[PDB]
């Protein structure tokens, strides 16, 4: 799930 | 004014894109080509980034983050992102994908591209790189060697490849008299040694020598300022020298000029032309060193520059030096080629310099000698 | 900015 | 070790 960057 | 043998230009001014100058810093600002630069925006844990596009009219893409670094490719629309010393993940901005992801052992101290293909690493301990295109989302970076005991106590500030990716250099800085030494730790993988030198800027490239046909000899460019004396020095060096080549690389030492006062100043960048075989210097206060590379022969001093520099990369296909100063301006220099040859002839009356660099560019200038 | 090159 | 001349 988690992402450092939100696209 | 035309006689100058250099070309400066302003590439754009960051903070007329909105942009605010307070993270306008070595970390928070990133710029690995002239293609892309990288702006952390911290607001809060509302933390962002701004990515600003060269090639298409300094295009701003904004994006919230969760990450405490982020680098783009040198090319390709890919952005490396990590956070908490030890994770990272690697995204197609246009997809949207991940590439990479994975957690690190120790956590990442400094971090930059080494080449189209390969992401560098620098922990507290270790030296690491990384082919992010391999296919292998999970696969963590591979070590290269342990870092040497002189770089303890430093700050990292650069980590350096050849294209073989057989010969890499990492520099740190730290104080010492009230000024700014460097230390190097230079490693060849084939004899897997560390040598430990002084040095604030680094650069692996390659010449075409007279009678080696069409096929380079490596040289390393290292840029030293000494932190007791004032005194700084380039250094051009042969690597690994193909045997049955003729011609080989006499290593060259030349000045690099400080003014005595300039307490702070030091190098702080190095980009080489190998088409011209030039050498661009750039320091800290703004000052621009052209060196050729062939003799190590200093044709220009100037400056570019009141505010300092903080970042550099390579400009134009790599012919030329880009930099980004406390200001928010990203200021490029790269060799005029009609000027650069009367320059040598006429203002440093130079006719077998001038020659050189004439044949080695197939230049203007030279055709009635 | 609280590294050296940014002093 | 000294791999090169610096």
């Amino acid at each position: 799930g988690y992402t450092l960057i939100d696209l | 004014m035309s006689d100058l043998p250099i070309e400066f230009t302003e590439l754009v001014d960051l903070m007329s894109l909105g942009i605010s100058p307070q993270f306008l810093d070595f970390r928070s600002t990133t710029f690995e080509s002239d293609h892309f630069v990288t702006v952390r925006e911290t607001k809060d844990g509302t933390n962002s980034v701004a990515i600003v596009d060269l090639a298409k009219g300094n295009e701003v893409t904004r994006k919230n983050m969760g990450g405490d670094s982020a680098i783009m490719h040198p090319s390709q629309m890919v952005i490396s992102v990590r956070a908490n010393g030890t994770i990272v993940q690697i995204f197609n901005l246009e997809t949207k994908s991940k590439l990479k992801s994975f957690t690190l052992d120790e956590p990442v101290i400094f971090w930059r591209w080494l080449s189209e293909t390969t992401l560098g690493f620098v922990t507290a301990r270790s030296i690491l790189t990384s082919n992010v295109f391999d296919g292998n989302v999970n696969a963590k970076p591979q070590l290269l060697t342990l870092r040497h005991a002189n770089l303890n106590n430093t700050q990292i500030i650069n980590f350096v490849a050849n294209k073989n990716l057989d010969w890499f250099a990492v520099v740190g800085i730290l104080q010492e008299n009230g000024r700014i030494a460097g230390r190097i730790q230079l490693f060849s993988k084939q004899r897997n040694i560390s040598q430990a030198i002084d040095g604030h800027v680094a650069i692996f490239t390659n010449i075409l020598l007279e009678g080696n046909g069409s096929t380079p000899v490596q040289v390393f460019v290292t840029g030293n300022r000494n932190a007791t004396t004032g005194a700084g020095e380039l250094r051009i060096i042969e690597i690994d020298h193909d045997a049955s080549l003729p011609s080989q690389y006499q290593k060259e030492t030349t000045d690099i000029f400080f003014p005595p006062d300039a307490t702070n100043d030091f190098p702080i960048a190095v980009q080489v032309s190998e088409k011209y075989g030039i050498i661009y210097l750039l320091t800290k206060y703004g000052f621009i060193h052209l060196y050729e590379l062939e003799t190590g022969t200093n044709l220009f001093v100037n400056r570019i520059t009141a505010e300092s520099v903080f970042t550099a990369a390579p400009y134009n296909h790599e012919n030329g030096i880009a930099c980004i100063n406390k200001k928010g301006q990203v200021l490029a220099v790269e060799i005029s080629t009609s000027q650069i040859v009367p320059y040598i002839l006429n203002k440093l009356s130079n006719v077998a310099l001038a020659l050189i660099v004439a044949t080695r560019g197939g230049l203007p200038g030279a055709d009635d000698l």
